[PDB]
């Protein structure tokens, strides 16, 4: 259900990323916890700079940073998301 | 002593964009002179008290919030610290880390702002580190 992103369809990470970027939770140690598993799941090697330290360019919007996930996911033989 | 109510004292000091740059190197970055005119001579609980209402303050300041992204933006608007470069991360301390430059256990002040430092967890391990 969330131990890889296979488990995911991309509109429930979106809901993910989301949640994340609004720091929509009740705790900074929930935040943190949800940082630590989209770093996890994504397996990129940016980690958290994907949400608050994007590269110049990037789209740093809940869509954005699902597409560059997806993207590098995409073109470094990993598997994609659910559906 | 972190936990025994006192009200916030001392004058910060005078800070630029590269503020948070600085929690990276040598004993930390100071409180903003700015931050520090907010907090003087309210009264917190405790020290998580503090740095929650610093965060808030960081917030609410149009020269300090301006310079993190919006994802960051609001973190600290929830009193959340913010999270530092992925390279001054450190296990599961991800977050900017308030530090004593004189240390309580030594009789250190805890709610005199100049003696508080910001700092990222990578150069917070290395300055409590002999
Ligand atoms: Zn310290």
């Amino acid at each position: 259900l969330k131990h890889s992103i296979s488990d995911y369809t991309e509109a429930e990470f979106l809901q993910l990323v989301t949640t994340i970027c609004n720091a929509d939770t009740s705790s900074e140690e929930e935040l943190v916890k949800l940082v630590t598993h989209f770093e996890e799941m994504t397996e990129h090697p940016s980690g958290s700079a994907l949400i608050y330290y994007p590269k110049e360019g990037d789209d740093d919007s809940p869509s954005g940073i699902v597409n560059t996930v997806k993207q590098w996911r995409a073109a470094n033989g990993k598997s994609g998301f659910k559906q | 002593k972190r936990n025994k109510p006192g009200k916030a004292t001392g004058k910060g000091k005078p800070v630029g964009d590269k503020w948070l740059d600085d929690a990276g190197k040598d004993s930390g970055a100071p409180i903003p002179d700015r931050i520090a005119d907010k907090l003087r001579d309210k009264e917190f609980k405790s020290f998580d008290d503090f740095r929650k209402a610093v965060w808030e303050e960081v917030s609410k300041d149009p020269e300090l919030s301006k310079n993190l992204n919006p994802s960051n933006k609001s973190s600290v608007s929830k009193g959340y610290s913010p999270f530092t470069p992925k390279n001054q991360q450190v296990g599961g301390r991800k977050v900017y880390e308030l530090h004593h430059d004189k240390p309580i256990s030594q009789g250190g002040e805890v709610y005199d702002m100049d003696n508080i430092r910001v700092t990222t967890p990578k150069r917070h391990i290395d300055i409590h580190r002999g």
